[PDB]
């Protein structure tokens, strides 16, 4: 660095005076790097004791001294001797003066971050390893891990350092509980962290299946949120992943990934089915790729869920399982059914007597034997009796799964029992509102319940009905759903308050979680169970996603679910800004629809101004030219919206083709190209090519058409200089379009012209 | 700060007794001034200085400056020390006289009243009727020196070779004192 020293302070320091003091208040790294790189010259000649230690600094001595203020902290710290008055320049926590016993909210990076990088990489390492050691001796009074899981780039350039930190603390699910690793950041981590790399989190879900699975976990009775972390990444990972990164888990779906996550694993296939379509990874060949999945096959069929039978297994290449039909078993040969309703009955009627017995007759759980009885109790005014409370939550820990499986197969079974509407009624004024105060299962594995038996041929015609009351049962928890729009999204980046004011959110409207709303004869408050709560039920809509696409992909047949999924999007848009990922989300309904998208485009006509309406809840101003689209197809979409398309089109590759020099990346791109999913501007130009004109018949023939007037045509707006770009732009869009799209123009290509 | 500036002139007089003077009294003296030779930062800090040798007038009917040294970083000054070609009188005045001018424009222009001090040595015995013939400055060596030290006292020391001739008699009618009394068989002294 000496000769690249001395030619930056010949270049830069090219004056005979020693000017701009440059405060600089909001940025001065850049002002004060030259007296930051003397400080660092001078300290590298103290260490080599040579140099005469780059003595006068007669020059720049006014610089040099600046230091004797936030702004003013350039920490030159990281050599030595300077971690105790100059580490003081950022305030800490106050532990000698004196669930909500932290002060100080947490730092802003832009302000301070933004530079101080080279210093604190393993400081917080040490205290959470100090902590590991004996225990976690009292409640985590340190919230400045928020600060901590806004840090990408550390591990970024440090993945090996990182690593091994992890597998240093592997072994403290041997020495205390593995627990204070992981809800210290697991929350944080999926939440204020997006984007990662797909070999590092895969990996990290391995170790995160490994941990769940060993050791011991049914102590942990608030681990939904381990299940909810995993199947909110697993999802964000399926686009383009797998065909390449096949070498990097070769093994490791061959050791473990079917211990117990069922569900889990039914969510994987699911993605997986939904990935094929793009880009044709099996349509190619029959079996000889399959390889890759026959053993994903065999896990799965190793509890062989997903039995439909071969009845609408539609979205696949070449259904392969399809093969094992007789493992469906439905309703045990609906024979067995009136059996076990006479088991049960007479259970209830020795249960009448057996308060003593009760309690060891309920070992080894029986899932599919017990669990039906609890539709009567709680019918004669919660007859809980707390006999077997404690006995379930000590010992169904992990066969809760098949517990409410069961459950959720009976309660639709009960209410199918209305076939034609002489029920309805009766639901209406005493079942649907007994439902409500208080279940247990809190629509947490109600989702695969249903897909199970729900979306079977079977009973569609009421199963329907059953989806169609059991979407529009909430009635009295939306109510916070819908209030809660204004809490997360005001601050989600622009930390101010958030700290004070989840904590004041999750103070006031819940009461408690584990326990009933009855207030026994003693009631000791003693509250300690909230270790960390910064989302209280915001998470749920990264799980509802899925339930949602599942809903509506799957289930298709039967048009007034859109009356209902309207209705849904209007009262959780402010639940939905978390994600945008609709090409994937569309891209897959129209896989084979296309013949007969006229019955789903009839709706579709209005789902769009639907899905564009929900949308509309997002205020990044990133967007200006979509809604001039939307206000030049207001009125008459019948008329206006093809011709002008054309436009549209050219703007928007000029965008693409822009994305160097020009003026476009201003105001369209912004803020900051971290979290806003732009690795790069490629899914900004697919963005809208789809949803343009699903509505009308403008798909098949029209659309290409419009793609390729703006080549063999010599468009005015197109410039004849830049051609070769536009061509480029052109192409990079239809690579990302349904089949028919980019197959028609082939056969128009090589119709005439040749 | 230290800001002294090193002028010779006995390249003509004495080549291969000009290595072993260097090697002698200036290569040490010029680690006094530098951390030790590699490169190393150079700048405008007020201790840079120049580097005056040439030679007399009698081989040299078309050429006599050839100098470029602004900072020189106290590493090229040394650098091109031993890298010098070589060729009665010794014509030093014009080379004094030049100096002398260089030193007005420094104080004059690099000012911060900056307690300017320089060292001269010269092997050659000097004698020349022109002075200046640049400048406002007329007259002789004689002339030369004398305006030198007794108009402004500009601090300056005289260690010669331990041989002498018949010049430091003469060089005594400056009132200021020549100073030569550092006469000691002990090496060269940092700063006595």
């Amino acid at each position: 660095f000496l000769p690249v020293m001395k030619l930056f302070d010949l270049l830069y320091p090219e004056k005979e005076y020693i000017p701009v003091p440059d405060i600089n208040k909001p940025q001065s790294t850049h002002a004060f790097a030259m007296t930051c790189i003397w400080i660092h010259l001078n300290r590298k000649a103290q260490n080599d004791n040579s140099k005469l230690q780059i003595p006068i600094p007669h020059s720049l001595r006014l610089h040099h001294e600046f230091l004797q203020i936030a702004l003013l902290c350039n920490a030159y710290s990281t050599n030595s001797e300077c971690f105790t008055l100059p580490m003081g320049a950022l305030v800490e926590t106050i532990y000698g003066n004196g669930g909500s016993i932290t002060p100080l909210p947490m730092n802003l990076l832009d302000s301070l971050t933004v530079h101080a990088k080279m210093s604190l990489i393993h400081s917080i390492a040490t205290r959470v390893i100090k902590l590991a050691h004996a225990k976690s001796s009292v409640a985590l009074a340190p919230a400045l891990v928020e600060t901590y899981s806004r840090l990408l780039v550390y591990m970024e350039i440090e993945s090996l350092g990182i690593k091994g930190f992890i597998s240093q603390l592997l072994p403290t699910v041997f020495k205390s509980h593995a627990w204070g690793i992981l809800h210290t950041l697991l929350e944080m981590f999926s939440y204020r962290m997006h984007h990662i790399q797909p070999h590092y989190r895969v990996q990290l879900l391995s170790h995160l299946h490994t941990l769940a699975a060993v050791a011991q976990t049914n102590q942990n009775q608030l681990h939904l949120c381990v299940e909810s972390t995993a199947l909110r990444l697993i999802t964000a990972l399926g686009s383009s992943e797998v065909q390449p990164q096949f070498t990097r888990f070769l093994s490791d779906p061959k050791t473990v990934l079917s211990a117990e996550s069922e569900e889990l694993n039914r969510a994987l296939i699911l993605t997986l089915a939904r990935a094929t379509h793009v880009t044709d990874f099996f349509t190619g060949s029959d079996s000889i790729q399959g390889t890759w999945c026959k053993d994903i096959l065999q896990t799965i069929m190793s509890f062989t869920p997903h039995n439909w039978a071969s009845h609408t297994l539609s979205c696949f290449p070449g259904p392969l399982q399809a093969f094992f039909k007789q493992n469906n078993v439905p309703q045990e040969s609906r024979f067995n059914l009136k059996k076990n309703v006479e088991e049960e009955y007479r259970k209830w009627k020795s249960m009448s007597n057996e308060n003593d017995i009760i309690t060891h007759f309920s070992m080894q759980g029986s899932p599919p034997l017990f669990l039906c009885l609890l539709w009567k109790m709680l019918l004669e005014t919660d007859h809980i009796n707390q006999i077997g409370y404690r006995v379930l939550e000590r010992i169904g820990a992990r066969a809760l799964v098949a517990h409410v499986r069961t459950f959720a197969d009976f309660l639709v079974y009960e209410f199918s029992t209305s076939a034609g509407g002489q029920q309805l009624n009766k639901c209406i004024e005493i079942l649907n509102d007994m439902v409500w105060k208080y279940n247990i299962v809190t629509l947490d594995r109600l989702i695969l319940c249903l897909a199970m038996r729900s979306h079977e041929g079977n009973e569609a015609q009421v199963c329907y009905f059953i989806i169609q009351l059991l979407l529009l049962k909430p009635n009295d928890f939306r109510n916070r759903v819908s209030d809660f729009v204004k809490e997360n999204s005001p601050e989600h980046w622009l930390q101010n308050d958030w700290h004070t004011k989840h904590m004041n959110y999750h103070k006031k409207y819940p009461e408690k979680l584990y326990f009933e709303g009855l207030a026994e004869q003693v009631d000791p408050p003693v509250q300690i169970q909230s270790p960390y709560l910064p989302i209280y039920f915001g998470n749920v809509c990264l799980r509802f996603l899925p339930v949602f696409d599942i809903v509506i992909h799957r289930f298709l047949e039967l048009l007034p679910v859109s009356k209902s999924l309207e209705t849904l999007l209007d009262h959780l848009g402010g639940l939905y800004k978390f994600h945008d990922r609709p090409v994937t989300y569309l891209y897959n309904t129209l896989h084979y629809y296309e013949m007969h998208l006229r019955d789903r485009a009839f709706l579709k006509r209005k789902l769009v101004h639907a899905i564009i309406g929900s949308l509309k809840d997002n205020r990044p101003q990133g967007w200006c030219l979509s809604d001039t689209y939307l206000k030049c197809a207001m009125n008459a979409r019948e008329e206006n919206p093809w011709v002008p398309d054309d436009t549209y089109y050219c703007r928007l590759i000029g965008r693409l083709v822009d994305t160097m020099a020009g003026k476009s990346p201003g105001p369209f791109p912004n803020c900051d190209w971290r979290f806003n999913e732009f690795p790069n501007p490629a899914a900004h130009a697919l963005h809208v090519t789809c949803v343009e004109l699903m509505a009308l018949a403008v798909s098949g023939k029209e659309v290409g058409n419009a793609l390729l007037n703006v080549v063999l045509k010599s468009q005015p707006l197109v410039p004849r200089e830049n051609i070769t770009a536009w061509m480029n732009a052109i192409g990079l869009i239809i690579t990302a379009l349904p089949e028919p799209y980019w197959i028609v123009l082939h056969d128009r290509i090589v119709s005439v012209i040749s | 700060v230290a800001d002294v500036v090193f002028v010779i002139e006995g390249t003509a007089n004495l080549g291969p007794y000009f290595e072993g003077l260097r090697k002698h009294y200036l290569l040490p003296a010029i680690e006094y001034f530098n951390g030790g030779p590699p490169d190393f930062g150079g700048d405008y800090g007020g201790t840079q200085y120049s580097l005056v040798v040439f030679n007399t007038v009698d081989c040299a009917p078309e050429s006599y400056v050839q100098c470029h040294a602004p900072t020189s970083s106290a590493y090229e000054f040394v650098t091109w020390l031993d890298g010098i070609k070589f060729m009665s009188c010794s014509l030093i005045a014009e080379g004094l006289s030049t100096a002398l001018q260089l030193f007005d424009d420094f104080k004059k222009m690099r000012e911060q009243q900056t307690h300017r001090v320089c060292l001269l040595i010269c092997n050659s015995p000097p004698y020349l009727l022109p002075a200046v013939e640049s400048t406002t400055y007329s007259g002789c060596t004689t002339e030369n020196l004398v305006q030198q030290i007794g108009e402004r006292g500009i601090h300056f020391s005289i260690v010669s070779p331990r041989k002498l001739p018949a010049l430091r008699l003469l060089f005594e009618k400056a009132a200021p004192p020549a100073l030569l009394e550092p006469l000691q068989p002990p090496t060269d002294v940092s700063q006595d």
